[PDB]
RNA sequence: CACCUCGAUGUCGGCUCGUCGCAUCCUGGGGCUGUAGUCGGUCCCAAGGGUUGGGCUGUUCGCCCAUUAAAGCGGCACGCGAGCUGGGUUCAGAACGUCGUGAGACAGUUCGGUCCCUAUCCGUCGCGGGCGUUGGAAAUUUGAGAGGAGCUGUCCUUAGUACGAGAGGACCGGGAUGGACUUACCGCUGGUGUACCAGUUGUUCUGCCAAGGGCAUUGCUGGGUAGCUAUGUAGGGAAGGGAUAAACGCUGAAAGCAUCUAAGUGUGAAGCCCACCUCAAGAUGAGAUUUCCCAUUUCUUUAAGAAAGUAAGACCCCUGAGAGAUGAUCAGGUAGAUAGGUUGGAAGUGGAAGGCUAGUGAUAGUUGGAGCGGACCAAUACUAAUCGGUCGAGGACUUAAC
RNA sequence: GUAGCGAAAUUCCUUGUCGGGUAAGUUCCGACCCGCACGAAAGGCGUAACGAUUUGGGCACUGUCUCAACGAGAGACUCGG
RNA sequence: CUCGUUAAGGAACUCGGCAAAAUGACCCCGUAACUUCGGGAGAAGGGGUGCUGACUUCGGUCAGCCGCAGUGAAUAGGCCC
RNA sequence: GUAUGAGUAGCGAAAGACAGGUGAGAAUCCUGUCCACCGUAUGACUAAGGUUUCCUGGGGAAGGCUCGUCCGCCCAGGGUU
RNA sequence: UAGUGAACCAGUACCGUGAGGGAAAGGUGAAAAGCACCCCGGAAGGGGAGUGAAAUAGAUCCUGAAACCGUGUGCCUACAA
């Protein structure tokens, strides 16, 4: 459950280290945001030799919550912190590596790039 | 469920305990009708304590029954003192031996005068 | 078709390829057909089922008389059923869980738990006021209306008795049918009390 | 708020229509043959269900 | 409720080692990434158990690349094909939630070997 | 303008709650186009539903950021202060600029500054009692009428097809899956869970040890049952009829032609009536069906008379919860599992006490998944629902048919 | 009308213009100076320390809020006075 | 009204972080700009705290033990630009 | 003087339970037991102020926000060396 | 409710630090002959029995209005604005 001003770190290398959700993306009144969600957020926090940089408006994939995802067959899975990746407008992700384990339900969204570099997926 | 009885937690559960002592040493009180159908239970809980007979049990009625005199007579030339615990475990225990629960029983009588609080007579069979 | 049952309560099932769904127990002793209605006879077409066969003692002459033309015990409940086809149907016929089939898409109808005396927050999930910021306003209902018509308008929701009401949730599944147990098992959850009485029906969209 | 009319004694009957007292449960002792509260001890020969108390 | 463990005794699973919170398992997880079919082992340690019958579920609590996970499982369910006790751990209540904040050193387990 | 209000009609903005108009912001239908297609422009019908989250400012407004199908315009004392706020504007303090010889003042700013009222009536939301409904009862019902609901994205296919030189790129039609909203429910994920379990500090008490109690926010801390719950789960706005709006007709004269119209006939919208959900015979127009009781007794009077026992039945009273402010509702009252207890479980906690073993000791192992265990489950009349009492029909007349 | 300071507790026009800070800043800070209408003891400018002073930003923290849920107690509710 | 708890988020509330939350004792390490040289300063930011043995120069140290947590409750600064 | 509001608001910070006694009558008075509260005080002394409220025996009209067999109340005696 | 504020133990009670302000309150019967005795009740208070011309003249005592409160019932009233 990812909403407005809610923070979350930055699960790539492609500079930034932790934004700032401004919009959860998909509806009108839409108020929250979990894995497999695209957001816009904003770089409050970045690496100093990035391509990101600090203050950027960026489009951004959920890839990990606290509060996680219920499978289908009645399994749940939950991480220990709120991660995104930053990606460009065709999902590709901006970075070029992917660090902590991934989300499974990337993977029906079509986030098939990140998937693949992501260290491990659950 | 468990009646409040307008009590705290702590308050109603000293105010049990009282009662259920009160009702283990004079083994006829008169009461709240409320008062009388929460005491009853935790009396026969005692009272079931009582039966099994064991340490643990005796223990286990400590943490409820007061501290206070049954009764007392003199015997040998000497005055015996019986505590509410002791009387439990040495009479109540041995005469219910037989009944399956259901030790006590409550009658009604006339509202209290002050508050027109409907008044019982709780008392073992 | 239809039947009438009770809700015994709630728990989860494993479907073929291990998909895990929450479903509703309803047990439904066979009902009997106590009565039938026609257009002759009392103008329009309906038979009237009876369920839960119920003591002696607690009957009436008046309802016992009602059920003998059935041949059964006192019924607890009774209900009248429409758009069935009478032919179908006689005085004392049962009805039993079979008459459904696994997968059936059916409208499930029970009378909602009881609130009692609830706010308006709670009964109309109306916005509370703020908390603090020097607030005195938290739980309560909102302007009663303009000034204009010096009055109330209808339906100004307030606070009042909660839940008691007649629900049906459309476009239920039936997940099993347990004709040994007289079980019928429905996925999801159905408004009512455990051991309320709950009416199965053949979904009407369908 | 205070009312803007005084309440007539018509109005004011009426309200009191349902502000009555009633006595319920009374019939006669077995044991005594007075009059008692059922389900409660009869206060005049102390006897509930044929038997002193 | 003897009605609804009757209907529920069916698909009550059978070969369930005895294992309490505390122990680490490995869970072997069916997965499907399309048409084909795996099994992938998510091991930890046995966070929560909770629920009773049919609706008994756990929790498992593995650290993998340095995020915490926590996988929930139905006891019986068909999906998990098997379910291993790697180890018996020590601990003192039934729920572990304090794990949680430990990292590294500080989440060890005493091994018990019941 | 000065007609109500100066023996008081509270003023901006915000919040809570909405409701209405349509000069329609989106969605629906349609005509014209300087409409190839995708987009559009303009106009016509259409008010069913929907029509945002922030930065700045007391703000309305406005600008900006980021979204959306859309971010409509207005009225309702610029709706709503006996419903809330009080940041702004009008009190007393103080200061700046400025004006004044001055006290002071604004042609201006700045910091600080008391928002009272127990609801009588109508109105609104719920819940009872009375009587009626024409013999008295127990159930099941029809639906006059009324309320609710009404939104919509994206993707796949049709199809890279129609159109286009290309770029680009469909109508219609068929599927999938969302947002917001909403009706239920706690099996799952969680929350709570003050008579559940455990750990633990201080002090005090049970004579002491051991084991416990009191108080310290439930002392604190970690969990947690039932119940209540959302952020959790399930479901809903699906299809389809009838009459229409704008618009398009067919046939057809008036008016040899022409013409949607006059007669005649049809298509046509998220709109209207149905369809779906709920309430509903106090619907005094009081409806209908099934079942039950039976024509009693006494006195007055031809009385639709009066009173008194009753029947079927209902209630008082009592045990209760799935119900509940109280009434009410529903489950029961020994023709008994209604509650309490008891017995056996379950959740839940996490290995009781008393011992033994090891250790100098703290403590660990073991006896033993132990002990404890509110509300949950199943049995069991052991306790209490005893004994009783009250109310409750005998059915008017006229006229059709039989 | 000097030094000093200047859209200021003073700047109406005004959310002046530029820069910083924010995704976005009529407030805030730095600078500029057409000072509507600063200015030297009704002191000018600056200033460590101090302030239940006014103002803006950040970390922490949270039911302030998204958006409300549960529990305890007092009143409210029923009964007697 | 008074109080306790609260998933995920963490000021998006609001005129304004109002209220609440958070910090809070002692011991140790360590501590900036600026300054009137006194301060700033408890800046900040960190670490330790229970019980049992052994040895202590008596303050410690070494070893071991337990818990989610040792100023285990109560009473004690939020901080910075 | 008496209504209406209305048998309504309120009955003024907090723990009492039961047995026995008294008595026409007891949640409220007495006795006993346990429980609970304050304890740099809610304890013990004093100054001012109050001015008999002190003690003993009676009483239950009124006062005591209920009750009252009881009282700092009423009645009768007495008490300050 | 006039007449002095004061027809009555009034410049009192009461109010105020003080100056000072400042009330309310008349009527049994000719005569207390002021209800012996009995009954319900702890009393209060009643019902008898008595006194009296009269007790619905019983000490709240001459007369005893109205508001206000209640008991009984001849007529009317639960589809009405
Ligand atoms: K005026
Ligand atoms: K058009
Ligand atoms: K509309
Ligand atoms: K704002
Ligand atoms: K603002
Ligand atoms: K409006
Ligand atoms: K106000
Ligand atoms: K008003
Ligand atoms: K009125
Ligand atoms: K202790
Ligand atoms: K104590
Ligand atoms: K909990
Ligand atoms: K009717
Ligand atoms: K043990
Ligand atoms: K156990
Ligand atoms: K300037
Ligand atoms: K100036
Ligand atoms: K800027
Ligand atoms: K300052
Ligand atoms: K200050
Ligand atoms: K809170
Ligand atoms: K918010
Ligand atoms: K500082
Ligand atoms: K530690
Ligand atoms: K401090
Ligand atoms: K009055
Ligand atoms: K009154
Ligand atoms: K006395
Ligand atoms: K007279
Ligand atoms: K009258
Ligand atoms: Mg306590
Ligand atoms: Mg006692
Ligand atoms: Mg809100
Ligand atoms: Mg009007
Ligand atoms: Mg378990
Ligand atoms: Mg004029
Ligand atoms: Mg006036
Ligand atoms: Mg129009
Ligand atoms: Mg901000
Ligand atoms: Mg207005
Ligand atoms: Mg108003
Ligand atoms: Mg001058
Ligand atoms: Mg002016
Ligand atoms: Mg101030
Ligand atoms: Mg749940
Ligand atoms: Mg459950
Ligand atoms: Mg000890
Ligand atoms: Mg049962
Ligand atoms: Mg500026
Ligand atoms: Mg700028
Ligand atoms: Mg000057
Ligand atoms: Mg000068
Ligand atoms: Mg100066
Ligand atoms: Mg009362
Ligand atoms: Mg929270
Ligand atoms: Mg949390
Ligand atoms: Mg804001
Ligand atoms: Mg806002
Ligand atoms: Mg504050
Ligand atoms: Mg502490
Ligand atoms: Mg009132
Ligand atoms: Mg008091
Ligand atoms: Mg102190
Ligand atoms: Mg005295
Ligand atoms: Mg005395
Ligand atoms: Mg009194
Ligand atoms: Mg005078
Ligand atoms: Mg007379
Ligand atoms: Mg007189
Ligand atoms: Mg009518
Ligand atoms: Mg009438
Ligand atoms: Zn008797």
């Amino acid at each position: 459950m990812i909403q407005q001003e809610s923070r979350l770190r930055v699960a790539d290398n492609s500079g930034a280290r932790e934004i700032l959700t401004i919009k959860v993306l998909g509806g009108s009144g839409r108020k929250t945001a979990n894995i497999g969600d695209v957001i816009v957020a904003t770089v409050k926090q970045a690496t100093p030799g990035g391509v990101v940089k600090k203050g950027e408006v960026v489009k951004a994939v959920i890839v990990r919550t606290k509060s996680g995802a219920r499978r289908a067959d009645g399994s749940y899975i939950k991480f220990d912190e709120n991660a995104a990746v930053i990606i460009r407008d065709d999902k590709s992700p901006r970075g070029t590596r992917i660090f902590g384990p991934v989300a499974r339900e990337l993977r029906e969204n079509n986030f098939m790039k990140i998937v693949s570099l992501a260290p491990e997926v659950l | 469920s468990y009646r409040k009885l307008g009590r705290t937690s702590s308050q109603r559960k000293a105010m049990l305990r009282d009662i259920t002592t009160d009702l283990i040493i004079n083994e006829r009180i008169v009461t709240t009708e409320a008062r009388a159908k929460e005491v009853r239970s935790t009396v026969e809980k005692m009272i079931t304590l009582g039966k099994r007979g064991d340490l643990h049990a005796r223990r286990q009625a400590a943490t409820f029954v007061r501290n206070e005199v049954a009764s007392v007579r003199e015997e040998d030339e000497s005055i015996v003192v019986e505590s509410a615990l002791q009387k439990l475990f040495n009479d109540l225990g041995p005469r219910f031996a037989e009944r399956q629960g259901g030790y006590t029983r409550i009658l009604k009588t006339e509202p209290r005068r002050g508050d027109a609080a409907p008044m019982v007579v709780i008392e073992f069979v | 078709k239809g039947i009438l049952g009770k809700k015994v309560g709630m728990t989860q099932i494993f479907t073929e390829s291990g998909e895990l769904i929450p479903v509703t127990v309803v047990e439904a002793t066979p009902n009997v057909v106590l009565q039938v209605k026609t257009v002759e006879t009392d103008g329009y077409e309906a038979i009237q089922v009876g369920y839960q066969d119920k003591r002696e003692v607690l009957s009436n002459k008046p309802a016992k008389g009602h059920v003998a033309k059935a041949n059964t015990a006192p019924k607890r409940f009774i209900k009248e059923f429409k758009n069935v086809e009478l032919g179908e149907y006689e005085v004392g016929k049962e009805i039993k869980v079979d008459v459904f089939q696994a997968g059936d898409v059916v409208d499930v109808t029970g009378t909602t738990k009881g609130k009692g005396f609830q706010g308006a927050i709670k009964r109309h999930g109306q916005s509370r006021g703020p908390m603090s910021h020097g607030s005195r306003y938290h739980r309560r209902p909102g302007s009663m209306g303009p000034v204009a018509p010096n009055r109330v308008f209808k339906n100004k929701r307030l606070a009042g008795r909660m839940g008691g009401d007649r629900v049906t949730i459309q476009n239920l599944e039936v997940v099993k049918v347990d004709v040994e147990r007289n079980v019928i098992l429905i996925k999801g959850n159905i408004p009512g009390a455990k051991k309320s009485l709950i009416t199965i029906k053949s979904a009407v969209k369908a | 708020a205070v009312p803007a009319r005084r309440t007539s004694k018509a109005k004011k009957a009426k309200r009191r229509t349902h502000y009555k007292l009633t006595i319920k449960g009374l019939n006669a002792c077995s044991n005594c043959g007075e009059m008692k509260k059922s389900h409660h001890v009869c206060p005049a020969c102390g006897h509930y269900d044929g038997k002193d108390v | 409720n003897p009605l609804i463990q009757e209907l529920t005794q069916e698909q009550l699973r059978t070969d369930i080692p005895a294992f309490r919170p505390g122990d680490t398992v490995r869970v072997h997880a069916k997965v499907v990434e399309g048409t084909r079919e795996r099994i992938q082992l998510f091991e930890g340690v046995v966070i929560k158990r909770r629920g009773a019958g049919i609706s008994e579920t756990y929790t498992v609590r593995k650290v993998s690349n340095g995020v915490g996970v926590e996988r929930t499982f139905p006891l019986h369910t068909p999906r998990v094909a098997q379910i291993e006790v790697v180890r018996y751990g020590k601990v003192r209540r039934a729920k572990l939630y304090y794990l949680r904040a430990l990292h590294g050193k500080a989440a060890r387990i005493k091994e018990i070997r019941r």
